[PDB]
């Protein structure tokens, strides 16, 4: 799973290879944490509420949350994401 | 053949923005981009590579006009070049001046150049001082009804007020008679002293059938002008600007050979050496009279844009880089006429009460791309809402077709595909 | 014959849900986000492109024709390589 390793890491899986195998795994898959509120982290962006995440020295941007379905058929729910100016959908 | 820029930042908003984006990534050069706080929803924030805001606690429409906080955020990032756009610090030489000082590279004419422009009796008294006549009138600024009533006499009986502290069209009342001569003239010098500064008016002669013609004016610093073409945006409603049309509309060849010549002699004369417009006007009988010279990049440059195939914004670059015209292979006999473009501009103002100008959001938006279509989107966009802080541009569309009839109907075909809902 | 004439150059692509990697292999899903770059000399042709759409796995995976006129090979390769770094369809 090594595309840009550096030695840090390197050493830092000869220290705990399990947890760092399981870590890079999920930061491929969620993204990149770090950059978002402590209480947003833990509990969530409440509905109805704009907050602001922080990633780079330029790049700052803003999400809205607005609404959630129902399961369709596969125990799957819809989600509508305000961006700066446009409307996502996610499942 | 001098220092090669690496970075450019822009202090405009909306379509320029976008525009010169799109210049500096087919350069390959870093942008940075600023924006205010009560403006954080456009798209050319997400356009550029880095953003940063501006006036935190200042006015929306004061919060670019703040130059420090640009110094210092152009100082902080290690910008290099500086684009003026136009509306906002473009025909200020303050900021030049404080960019030139500050060692950032301005794209633009030189603060002596621009000091000279802006106020009329500097570019009349230069106007006069060779060829390129001038409409008669009052030189120095007038504020007596007599010294006007001696102005009325001599010249004409039908006169028009022009006032100075702006450009826009503020108290433009043309006098017909006598009776309605004293109390215009009693409104126009109360609403210049209280509602704006300097109450200085001046007495000319409305022409009873204006044709103003524009001409594009490009510059180095070697002394080498280029003039691009003409055009003719004799559309107006009131004094602005509405539907532009690329080419000169009918005009004799030594009309048009005659004008150009005249530019061209302004421009070397005032040693301009970037992109600017110079304005005139054309009376039925024939009489180019002088108006004023534009030291900025006008909107309407993508006619002349599309027809010559030449693009300005790369000229302006490679220009503030040091290289000369012939090094960029651009000659006056290496341009010619291809096609005819129409321009318009899709605004939110109501068209029936007074072209008063609307807000809201968007709910259903569709674009129409065709053949000779070229399509500039400001803030449209799925969801978007408008702000009546600035102005009301949702989308610049241009139309290029073979014949004047041909892009007509192209443009109107495009238009009724536009689909705002909302 | 005498009135056609040459008048610059032109370059044509066109954007395919087809896999680059293993074999050009066609993908099927649904798009999350669509974005235009129509710019100078840029023509851009949208057969089905929207926020949301869906796309069948029988029918051809043509999405969007992109054309670039512009006075020398050169420019315009450097106007598709522009409008394509704009272009952005994820998911
Ligand atoms: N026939 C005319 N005779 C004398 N003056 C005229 C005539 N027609 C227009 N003017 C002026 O031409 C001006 C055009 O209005 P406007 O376009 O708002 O100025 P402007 O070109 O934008 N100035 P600026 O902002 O410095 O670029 C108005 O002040 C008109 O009164």
């Amino acid at each position: 799973h090594g595309e840009e390793v550096t030695p840090e890491d390197v050493l830092s899986a000869a220290m705990y290879p399990d947890v760092f195998a399981h870590f890079k795994d999920f930061t491929a898959t969620f993204g990149p944490l770090d950059s978002l509120n402590t209480r947003l982290f833990l509990q969530g962006p409440k509905i109805a509420e704009e907050f602001e995440v922080e990633l780079e020295r330029g790049k700052t941007l803003h999400i809205k949350a607005l609404a959630v379905s129902d399961l369709n058929r596969a125990g799957q729910r819809q989600v509508f994401f305000e961006l700066n100016g446009q409307l996502r959908s996610i499942l | 053949e001098y220092k090669p820029i690496k970075k450019v930042m822009v202090a405009n908003r909306g379509e320029i923005a976008i525009r010169v984006f799109r210049a500096c990534t087919e350069l390959g050069i870093r942008t940075v981009a600023i924006y205010s706080e009560q403006d954080t929803g456009q798209m050319h924030r997400q356009k550029a590579d880095e953003a940063y805001l501006i006036g935190r606690g200042l006015a929306p429409v004061q919060a670019y006009l703040h130059i420090p906080d640009i110094i210092k955020v152009a100082k902080e990032n290690n910008v290099d070049a500086v684009h003026p756009g136009y509306g906002f610090l473009s025909e200020r030489a303050d900021f030049a001046q404080a960019c030139q000082d500050a060692g950032v590279r301005f794209i633009g004419p030189s603060p002596e150049v621009v000091r000279k422009m802006g106020d009329k009796v500097e570019a009349r008294a230069i106007a006069i001082a060779a060829g390129v006549p001038v409409v008669p009138g009052t030189d120095a600024p007038i504020t007596s009804l007599h010294e006007a009533h001696e102005f009325s006499n001599t010249y004409g009986f039908p006169i028009i007020f022009k006032a100075a502290y702006g450009g826009g069209g503020r108290g433009m009342r043309v006098v017909h008679s006598y009776e309605e001569l004293e109390e215009n003239y009693t409104r126009a010098y109360s609403e210049a002293l209280a509602a704006f500064g300097n109450g200085a008016l001046f007495v000319e002669k409305f022409i009873e059938k204006p044709r103003h013609i524009e001409v594009q004016i490009l510059g180095d610093q070697y002394g080498n002008i280029l003039h691009l073409y003409e055009r003719d945006c004799s559309i107006q409603r009131r004094h602005q600007k509405v539907v532009e049309i690329a080419p000169a509309a009918h005009l004799d060849p030594q009309l048009r050979t005659r004008l150009t010549s005249d530019s061209v002699k302004l421009a070397k004369q005032v040693g301009y050496e970037n992109a600017g417009t110079v304005e005139f006007l054309v009376d039925r009988h024939g009489k180019h009279y002088f108006i004023e010279v534009n030291s900025r990049l006008q909107v309407e440059h993508t006619v002349t844009e599309e027809i010559t195939d030449v693009d300005l914004v790369h000229a302006q670059i490679h220009v503030a880089e040091g290289r000369s015209l012939p090094d960029l292979g651009l000659r006056q006999e290496n341009i010619r006429i291809n096609g005819c473009a129409i321009q318009c501009r899709v605004t939110t103002e109501d068209p029936a009460r007074s072209f008063q100008p609307d807000t809201g959001r968007i709910e259903v938006f569709r674009s129409g791309e065709g053949m000779g279509i070229r399509l500039d989107n400001a803030s449209a966009f799925q969801g978007a809402v408008i702000s009546p802080h600035y102005d009301s541009l949702l989308v610049k569309v241009i139309a290029h077709g073979k014949d004047h009839p041909t892009a007509a109907t192209k443009m109107s075909r495009a238009l009724a595909e536009f689909r705002v809902r909302g």
